[PDB]
């Protein structure tokens, strides 16, 4: 739904939105997101392109697919002249799908002057001022780049004056519980206490917290993004528990959001991953069960997504193998991480949660089959899936089956123990020694590694079964309604 | 011939596999090829063409073995006082028939209830093998319903038991080994029925009774004679845990019982441990060794007094003797106190390392002592008794014996604190020696010297 | 050493595994008869007691255990190999 | 060190609260 | 010592227990209330399934090789249901 207008105007370029708009140029009509020339070039700062669809009578308070304004996507991106026009424009107060006003919206992207304009701006009140300035010292506590300990305390201390400033009637702040995630500390409600905490920073970035949580939680707004840098440089402090805490309550917050977090999880297993090779870990198994239960969570969600609209789930099943290797690297953790037994208790419930829902994968990979295969080829891990009730004799889209895979091991010298390990752990539970798959072929026959050969005919039990079998199924006799119904599926085996 | 499957009437089949099931389980005569004809129909039975009729079979073989459980129960409930003897009878009888009916149903047991049972897996986070269901509902409709009978008939015999009556040692240990059979394959905690229903009631009986008995022979006897009966209704209890219980409540049951009969009256034991020690009673040193060395509390007490009494009796030993102007004796008498308290402690103590590491301290405690006038007088006294052995002194003294004196001298020379002194006694007199020329041999001088390098 | 023989009489086969008397011994330890009374015939070919067994004919080509030679015994006078059913 | 959320965003739709997919 | 096979068809083979106890069928026929006898498998199936019982003992975890059971065409299949009911 894009015109040639828009593109003009998201240039930048002057004189083709002049000519093209005394030729006749189209400005009411916006894009798919019902987005407008106006509001673009507001949200890139083309003042010029800005002043002059201005005068040529286009709206300016168009309302977006989302109740969003030019005004907000320009006090977004911090382009004063763009709001100083547009409130010379008269562009009305508006509040978005996303419950926030451009007053709001430049108080959350650390626009500090752009509040200041709005707040200049007649139409405000003294809620919406307080509740403005209580958000930029929020966002600019935990901000990712504009940082700034000073200004946070400043517009704070300078917000809760305004709560306080009227003696007849002051306003308290409608604080959050205190969340263990967090830290347990309570948003402060007078100005001794903040007086008080902006002497420790860290502090001040937990009120920040608190006070983002508070404004932006009844709103559809991913608050998650403070916290995912406020946890990063917990990790980079070391400390990693409440690094941890964060990222769990970033991740339950998301999960209230229903936003995708294959990221997350992947970040939130690497940071085990170094962790874990620092060998500083001290990690706490019970930790690693809300990871997994929300992993499992996630994934059976977003599998039931795939099925409801495969069209527009391949980026979606994309991050389905990714979330499969994540759970890989969480049961990697697990091995390296030794467990109580009601902490390796819930570990298994988990895992075994997720087994009892077979999760097939482009190829039909399982669980198993990803563990064996180079992704590597951990042995634990697959020892412990079995434990918790994979199957050995499962079925790939090729056919193929546990032993399968595992048999055709390149490099089998090294990490010759684990290739041992996990031969005599699956052939023991229920592996079929000569599983054809496709065509007929031999488990035997396809591994190609002399010592793999070995261990597997050491491993082999004869039977009728199998040899009588193979005779059938290579002389093509007629098997069905001549055969036991469970002996049927024996035949198709070999 | 017709191994191919075929329309079989489940009716008739079930009909003649429920007159061989009933003799099967109640152990009456089957013929054995009447056996290996049902074997056949059992396979024909869990493979038929139209449908399998192997959930049918299940479910019939279900019923008829809730209708002999249930007769059974009510024919040992109408029995009275002879619920134990009756109940075991039936037991051996339903295990046996249990475990041969289980191959009777062995196609059925490994490829329709295996790919239908519940996994592992899943029981760790109905439908199970046919062999083991018969002694499940055993647990569900036997022992459950009359658990509390049962379990009051057991005790009550075995407190018979420690009376002095004796029960029949075949009944009983077949009731509590079938609380455990009963769930003798459950793949995780097979004693949790025996723990949950036999184990906590038997301890808490066995803690009560044991309570009184302490109580009632601490009342009656004096220590020693308390000791020695505490003593053996402790290897009596080993004995009946032996004859009736499972093995792994052994210990448990022996632990409660010790704790119950001395750690309660500990501090008789140590009241009378002071007596006991200074006045010689071997005999019940090793007993009291024995009693408190489970009993943490027994055990440092014990220590502490022993190492008063040797370092009490070593110090008089010593002091009985003052300026004797012959080192020799003092040495001597050391060694005879060292000796007799090591004999004592391999003795009646067993060799203990706590008893022997208390006499090296009491010891280190004599000897190195500033009760003398002359402060350090042991070391002093120690070279002079080296010099006595080695100087030739005008006499002829045998080699092997000075050896055998220098070696005696090499545990109390360890004993002493301080060596330094010792040490510059040794080169003065080692010099003033060579100087005057009077030694028996180079090479005895040697020898200690390489002792002491030792 | 790498013998199995197919001891065969009328309906009768037992499965066995170098002496001809020694298997007319292990004869009576399973049918529980006199080793003289009864006679061994390698198709219907009589073999003298006390013979090698491999000389015979059988050997580790022969006899393989998946594949037994079979040796016709009959009680002294013969009394027939009865062959097995028939193949659907 | 760390890695931060790619959060690049749709062109067709500028609000930043809104989260479009792409492919 | 010596478990006797009888088949549906008639036939007696005999061999030796600890030949026969390699399947778990046979364990449980011969279990609980010798001279074990199929009513239901033919004479042929029953000699190939006695042939393999030989073949189970010798020539197994032999490293160099170990020989193919040759299976006819035509008794395959009921040797392979065979294989079901004693459970090997
Ligand atoms: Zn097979």
């Amino acid at each position: 739904n894009s015109t040639p207008l828009r593109a003009a105007c998201f240039d930048g370029r002057l004189d083709i939105v002049k000519y093209l708009v005394e030729n006749n140029a189209n400005i009411s009509i916006a894009n798919k997101y019902d987005n407008t020339c106006l509001m673009i070039a507001a949200y890139k700062g083309h003042t010029d392109v800005v002043r002059y669809l201005l005068e040529q009578r286009a709206d300016p308070n168009a309302k977006a697919h989302c109740g969003a304004t030019a005004l907000h996507f320009a006090a977004e991106a911090g382009h004063i002249d763009i709001v100083k026009e547009l409130i010379k424009w008269r562009a009305a107060i508006v509040v978005n799908g996303h419950g926030m006003t451009p007053l709001k919206v430049a108080a959350e992207s650390c626009k500090a002057d752009v509040v200041e304009l709005l707040l200049s701006h007649a139409d405000c009140d003294r809620r919406s001022r307080i509740e403005a300035l209580e958000l930029l010292g929020a966002s600019f506590a935990n901000d990712r780049e504009n940082y700034d300990i000073i200004k946070t305390y400043h517009y704070l201390y300078l917000a809760m004056l305004e709560r306080f400033q009227d003696g007849d009637n002051i306003l308290e702040k409608e604080v959050l519980p205190p969340i263990h995630a967090y830290g347990n500390r309570t948003e402060c409600r007078n100005p001794q206490e903040l007086e008080s905490i902006r002497q420790d920073r860290d502090a001040l970035h937990m009120e920040g917290l608190i006070v983002r949580e508070r404004i932006l939680g009844a709103d559809n707004i991913d608050v998650s993004h403070p916290i995912i840098y406020r946890g990063a440089v917990y990790a980079d402090n070391m400390e990693f528990e409440q690094c941890i805490k964060l990222w769990l309550h970033a991740l339950h917050l998301r999960q209230k959001g229903n936003r995708n977090t294959h990221k997350d999880l992947l970040r939130f297993a690497q940071v085990f991953s170094q962790m874990i090779h620092l060998n500083e870990t001290v990690k706490a198994p019970d930790i690693e069960c809300v990871l997994r239960c929300s992993v499992l969570e996630i994934e059976q969600s977003m599998n039931r997504v795939k099925n409801i609209s495969d069209a527009d789930v391949h980026n979606a099943m994309d991050n389905y193998e990714c979330n499969l290797y994540t759970f890989l690297y969480l049961v990697c953790i697990s091995t390296k991480t030794q467990c109580s037994e009601e902490d390796q208790c819930k570990i298994n419930k988990q895992i075994y949660n997720l087994i009892h829902l077979d999760p097939r994968t482009r190829e039909g990979f399982t669980l198993l089959h990803l563990a064996v295969n180079s992704n590597f080829p951990n042995a634990l891990v697959t020892k412990l899936l079995l434990d918790c009730g994979a199957e050995v004799n499962a079925v790939d889209n090729e056919g193929n089956s546990a032993l399968h895979i595992i048999v055709q091991y390149n490099r089998p010298i090294s990490d010759f123990l684990t290739l041992h390990s996990i031969i005599i752990s699956l052939v023991e539970a229920g592996a079929h020694t000569d599983m054809t798959n496709k065509q007929n072929k031999t488990p035997l026959d396809k591994s190609t590694t002399g010592v793999s050969e070995i261990l597997l005919k050491t491993q082999m039990k004869m039977s009728l079964k199998c040899l009588a079998a193979r005779a059938v199924r290579a002389n093509d006799i007629n098997y069905q309604d001549q055969i036991p119904r469970t002996l049927e599926e024996f035949v198709g085996f070999h | 011939m017709s191994l191919k499957p075929r329309v079989v009437d489940f009716d008739e089949t079930w009909n003649k596999l429920l007159t061989t099931i009933k003799a099967v389980v109640m152990l009456e005569y089957v013929e054995r090829a009447t056996w290996n004809d049902r074997f056949s129909d059992i396979y024909a039975l869990c493979v038929a063409y139209p449908e399998p009729l192997g959930e049918r079979l299940y479910t019939e073989t279900k019923i008829f073995l809730e209708n002999h459980v249930r007769h059974l129960h009510k024919r040992v409930l109408e029995s009275e006082e002879q619920v134990l003897v009756m109940y075991h009878r039936y037991w051996e009888e339903y295990s046996k028939g249990a475990d041969y009916m289980d191959c009777l149903y062995r196609y059925l047991n490994t490829q329709f209830i295996k790919k239908n049972k519940l996994t592992e897996a899943d029981l760790q986070y109905p439908l199970m093998e046919i062999g083991e269901l018969a002694l499940d509902m055993w647990r569900k409709l036997m022992v459950e319903p009359l658990q509390a009978i049962l379990i009051r008939m057991l005790l009550r015999e075995i407190k018979n038991d420690r009376g002095g009556e004796d029960p029949n040692q075949k009944v009983i240990h077949g009731v509590i080994n079938s609380f455990v059979h009963v769930e003798q394959y459950k793949k995780k905690f097979p004693l949790k029925f025996y723990q949950e229903i036999f184990e906590s009631p038997f301890l808490t009986e066995t803690g009560e009774y044991y309570k009184q008995e302490a109580s009632n022979l601490l009342q009656e006897s004096n220590c020693s004679q308390y000791m020695e009966k505490v003593l053996g209704r402790l290897k009596d209890e080993e004995i009946r845990c032996r004859k009736y219980l499972h093995p792994s409540s052994y210990t448990k049951v022996i632990h409660e019982c010790q704790q119950r009969m001395v750690a309660d009256h500990l501090q008789f034991l140590h009241a009378e441990c002071h007596n006991i020690i200074r006045q010689e009673k071997k005999n019940d040193m090793a007993n009291m060794y024995v009693l408190l060395r489970a009993v943490s509390t027994g055990l440092p007490h014990m220590i502490q007094e022993l190492q008063n009494h040797i370092h009490d009796e070593g110090l008089r030993a010593t002091s009985n003797l003052t300026q004797e102007n012959m080192p020799t004796l003092f040495v001597e008498s050391v060694l005879e106190v060292h000796g007799k308290f090591v004999q004592l402690i391999n003795t009646v103590l067993n060799g203990d390392q706590h008893f022997m590491s208390a006499l090296d301290k009491a010891l280190t405690s004599v000897v190195n002592y500033r009760e003398p006038k002359s402060v350090c007088k042991a070391p002093e006294l120690l070279a002079k008794y080296c010099d006595n052995l080695l100087k030739k002194s005008a006499k002829g003294m045998t080699e092997n014996e000075v050896e055998d004196r220098l070696t005696s001298f090499i545990t109390v020379f360890k004993y002493i604190d301080d060596k330094d002194v010792f040490q510059k006694f040794y080169a003065r007199m080692l010099a003033k020696r060579l100087i005057h020329g009077l030694s028996m041999s180079m090479d005895s001088e040697e020898a200690m010297i390489n002792k002491l390098k030792q | 050493m790498d013998v199995f023989l197919m001891i065969r009489r009328h309906k009768t086969t037992i499965f066995t595994d170098s002496t001809v008397f020694e298997l007319k011994r292990i004869v009576e330890g399973i049918l529980k008869r006199p080793p003289d009374e009864q006679r061994l015939y390698k198709d219907d070919q009589l073999l003298d007691d006390g013979k090698t067994l491999g000389e015979c004919g059988f050997t580790s080509q022969t006899a393989r255990p998946q594949a037994p030679a079979t040796v016709g015994l009959a009680f002294t006078f013969e009394a027939c190999i009865e062959p097995f059913s028939s193949p659907p | 060190l760390f890695k931060e959320s790619e959060e690049i965003r749709t062109p067709n739709c500028n609000c930043k609260y809104c989260s479009h997919p792409l492919l | 010592m010596y478990v006797k096979l009888i088949s549906s068809d008639g036939h007696e083979f005999i061999v030796k227990r600890e030949h026969a106890l390699t399947s778990g069928t046979i364990k449980a026929m011969l279990s609980g209330p010798n001279e074990v006898n199929f009513r239901e498998i033919p004479s042929h199936v029953l000699s190939k399934v006695c042939m393999y019982f030989t073949y189970k003992v010798r020539y197994t975890n032999s490293s160099t090789e170990i020989p193919e059971f040759p299976i006819a065409p035509e008794i395959a299949l009921e040797l392979l249901m065979a294989a079901n009911f004693l459970d090997c």
